[PDB]
Parts: C-alpha cells; structure tokens; sequence
C-alpha cells in the first residue's frame, strides 16, 4: 500500500527492448498494479541501472546504450533505470551524501518486490556508475536477503576512498561484486575513480589510471560502461584480466597465469570467484570496441662477449602466426646488458593464430652495438601456452639500427 | 596408446634427432620444418616435440617456408629427408 512508500523520491522505470531511451513505464513502489502495467516478467532476471552525478540533471548518452546492450544479450529480462537525477544534480558532496538515501530507496523497492510478489533477490543484478556504484552498495547492504550481483562501473573516489564498508560499495553488499576501475589518476581521495579494491574481483584496465584514446573530459571514467557494453555484445569473445601484484609487475609480463583462478573474464561473462582477500586484476585494451587484445610475456636473454649497458633502448618486435600477423610492435627497455635476461609484456589487437615466426629489431663514427640471442621464450596469456623461438642459424645477431633478427618456433607447452 | 616422440629444437638439414620423450596422454608427435635464405645461404631446419594441439600447415612467412606435420605413431616425427 502506497501510504508507506510515499517518502521514496527515486523513480524506477522499466524500459523495454524497443524503448531504451525514455522512462515510459514506471514501477511505483507500493502500487502492485503498476508492475503488471509495465509487463514485468516475474520468471526473468532483473537488471537495475543506477546512474552517477549529472550537473544537467539529465540521463547521459550511455544510459540507452547500456539498456539496449542488456536487451541484446538478455532479451527476456527486466531492465530498470533508477531515476535519481533530482538528487544527482547538485553539488558533488551533496549528491555523494544522497547515495545513503538513493541506496535506501532502491533497497526498499527491492524488498517490496520480494515481499509483494515473492520475487527472488538471486534474480537481481545491480549496475552502478560513479556515485551510482555506492548507491548500489548501500542498497545491497540494506536488502532483506543478499542480491545476486553488483557491478561497480568506475565507483566515485572522493569521500568514498577513505569511507568505511557501510558508507560505500563493498564485497559484503552482494553475493558477487565485480568492479571496473578505469580512471584512478590522482592522489588517494582525489581521483575520479576509487583506487582501492571494493569488490570480490577488481579489474584495472590499462592499470586503471587512465584509458586508451582519452589523453570528452569523462572518457576514462565512462570507458568502464563501454567495456561492460562490449562484454554484453561480444559474449563469445570476452577480454581476460590477470591477477597481478602491481601494474608495474603487469607491464613486465610477470602476471599472465590462469591457474587457481588467477585470471577471469571482463564483464558479464565473469566467473563468480569469491576470494579470501580482494584480488586486483590487470589487462590492456584497445582505444575502441571490441577492446580485447592478446597478451604475451616475451623473455630475451641478451648474450655477448663484452660487458655493455644501454639505457632506455627502443625495439620493434613482429609476430607471425597461422591466422594473421602484427608487424613493427614497438617497445622500450630501461636497460639492456651483456648476459642478462629481460622479461616484458607485448599486446596486440590482431588474432595472429598459432605463432610461427618472430622478428626482433633494435632501433638507432662507431660500429653499432649488438648482442647474440639464441632463444626467445614467449608465454601467450589467452591460449595459456609457452612457445620457444630459436634462431635458424647457431645464433641471431641483434645489432642497433640493423636488419631484424629472425626466430622460428621450436617448442609448445600448453599449461592449462 | 601413448607415444614416445622426438624432442629436438631447431636442427640443421643433415642432423638426426637423438632425444625422445613419452608424451602426456592425448599428445601427437610434431615436426616444424623451415626453408628460406639466411645471411649464410639457403638453410633448412627441423624442430620436433610432443604437442597437445596439432594442426598440419604450410605457410611462407616473410620468405621462409614453414611446415608443420602431425603423426599419431611413436618416433614418426622425422623430417621427409630422414625417414
Ligand atoms: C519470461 O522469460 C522467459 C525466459 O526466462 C521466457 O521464456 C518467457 O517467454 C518470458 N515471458 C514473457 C511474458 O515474455
Ligand atoms: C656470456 O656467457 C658466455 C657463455 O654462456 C661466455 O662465453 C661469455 O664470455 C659471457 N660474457 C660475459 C660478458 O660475461
Ligand atoms: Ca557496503
Ligand atoms: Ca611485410
């Protein structure tokens, strides 16, 4: 009965696959009749879209895109857009505080669904962007039983970074909490996106500080949405993220394993792996959709006769596979030295197939410096295989600004 | 039925592989042969190993003819010129 739901300000609109942009039909808490009018499928899963702050008090471009992607992937489901634009259009610390009440409004609506129609909370997936992520968190900590999943799409950082579990999005908020941190650039408490792990699985695309094609002032912040939209539209080819100690350890290709759940899928397809401690996970992406790239750890032992060291050196590696090829992939090495092994990450948009050939180029009074390399060890993340490339001749000579050293496949070991 | 396959990395045209290893169940013997020009001349190499996945192929990668060959017989991964 609507006498107890009167204090709820937030509106819950149920959009259809054929009406994504407008908030045409409204599920009114306390009015059980409305649920039927809007044609809510009681046999289907429910998605709830909780927007973030909006200085215009208007739905952004991404709302009908996220809605439409959810109806492309799951056309029988129920997609609700939680309207809190009146509270979201305010000064940031105000709108931020308003998460405490938007969360309650949602929890109260969800709880009413379970009470009035005996709707399972295990059928509810909440998706919040910026402030919306924390509203989802708060809502989840207030529902009668625990909601299925909560996706954190770049949760807002200021006033949340130092916030205790109840006042923000946290792992206790649902059965599964997956988070996408895409714009952590800044000091703790002063980054648009929250830096710390707040879920069961926390993904940091491109180390989550900023995003490819972004350095229109919310490119890196919004990208968490489009990565999820990518995941819904390309269900068969998700991007993989790998559990790493640090972004610095990732860029050295040291974490690229899938053993004991040390890798997962980015987006909808994510494996619901509740870990003891929050797992930070990294990956690289493209500048545009589809964002999946292929990750490789390249190990090179630079052998030679006399000791030499060369700082911040530039190289170009070329990968030749069965399917296709990606030539002139550039990379740089802090230091390169005689009889020393260096490991580094190399990524490519191209599905090259099974690796066959690999060409290494060193980019430039005196005769050019050079090393003699016999083997190159490659670990391919996606296919979980260890590939050895070895010089056609006894040793290949990699000399600065000269012809590239050629290496052909000599071994394969699938790690599983 | 398991296989003992030849396991030798990038060997020259006239060098027969000595090393052998009993493969993990489901693996197939393989041979990768390369034939192209080098700074030395026209060189032919042959690598062999146990492989979980094996698709036989022949592609000319930037001037070098690379040939993958698969076989479910023990000690069958021997180049066409050594058999
Ligand atoms: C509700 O969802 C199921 C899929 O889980 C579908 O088969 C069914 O047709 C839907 N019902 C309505 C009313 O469309
Ligand atoms: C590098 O190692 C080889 C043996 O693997 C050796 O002959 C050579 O002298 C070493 N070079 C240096 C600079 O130590
Ligand atoms: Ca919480
Ligand atoms: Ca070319």
């Amino acid at each position: 009965q609507r006498r107890d739901f009167i204090d709820i300000e937030s509106k819950f609109a149920l959009r259809t696959p054929e009406d994504t942009a407008e908030d045409t039909c409204h599920l009114i808490p306390g009015v059980a009749e409305s649920v039927a009018t809007c044609h809510f499928n009681h046999s289907s899963k429910t998605f709830m879209v909780i927007h973030g702050w909006t200085v215009t008090g208007m739905y952004e471009s991404w709302v009908p895109k996220l809605v439409a992607a959810l109806y492309k992937r799951e056309p029988d489901s129920n997609v609700i857009v939680v309207d809190w634009l009146s509270r979201a259009q305010e000064h940031y610390p105000v709108s931020a505080g308003y998460t405490k009440l938007v969360g309650q409004d949602v929890a109260r609506f969800i709880n009413w669904m379970e009470e009035e129609f005996n709707y399972p909370l295990d059928n509810v997936h909440l998706l919040g962007y910026s402030l919306g992520a924390h509203a989802a968190g708060i809502a989840g900590s207030l529902t009668n039983k625990k909601v299925n999943r909560i996706t954190g799409l770049d949760p807002a950082g200021p006033n949340f970074e130092y916030a205790e579990a109840p006042s923000r999005l946290s792992p206790d908020d649902a059965d599964f909490v997956d988070v996408l941190h895409t714009f952590t650039r800044g000091s703790p408490g002063r980054s648009i996106g929250i830096q710390k792990p707040v879920g069961h699985v926390d993904i940091y695309p491109n180390g989550g500080t900023f995003q490819p094609g972004c350095n229109l002032v919310k490119c890196s912040h919004e990208r968490s949405i489009h990565l999820f939209i990518d995941s819904l539209l390309n269900e068969e080819n998700p991007s993989k993220a790998y559990r790493c100690s640090s972004k610095e350890a990732f860029e050295k290709g040291l974490c690229l394993s899938c053993r004991k759940n040390r890798c997962n899928n980015l987006g909808y397809e994510i494996n619901k792996v509740r870990a003891k401690r929050s797992s930070k996970m990294y990956l690289k992406t493209r500048s545009q959709m589809p964002y999946k790239v292929f990750h490789y750890q390249v190990k090179i032992h630079f052998s030679g006769t006399e000791s030499e060291t060369h700082t911040n050196q530039a190289f170009e590696i070329s990968l030749y596979g069965t399917v296709a090829e990606s030539e002139n992939i550039p990379f740089t090495l802090p230091e390169v030295s005689t009889n020393k092994t260096y490991s580094f990450l190399i990524y490519t948009e191209v599905d090259i197939g099974e690796l066959l050939m690999l060409k290494l180029k060193w980019k430039s009074w005196w005769s050019s410096p050079g090393f003699a390399i016999q083997k190159i060890r490659v670990k391919a993340g996606e296919t979980q295989k260890k590939v050895i490339f070895c010089s056609r001749e006894k040793v290949s000579h990699l000399q600065k600004g000269k012809a590239p050293a050629v290496f052909v496949k000599c071994h394969d070991k699938s790690l599983n | 039925v398991l296989l003992r396959c030849y396991t030798c990395k990038s060997l020259p045209r006239d060098e027969r592989c000595d090393l052998t290893q009993d493969c993990s169940h489901g693996q197939t013997c393989t041979t990768l042969i390369a034939h192209g020009n080098t700074e030395s001349g026209l060189l032919t190499t042959h690598s062999t190993w146990c492989t979980d996945s094996c698709q036989p192929i022949t592609k000319t990668v930037e001037g070098t003819q690379v040939t993958m060959t698969c076989c479910q017989s023990s000690l069958c991964n021997v180049p066409p010129w050594q058999s």
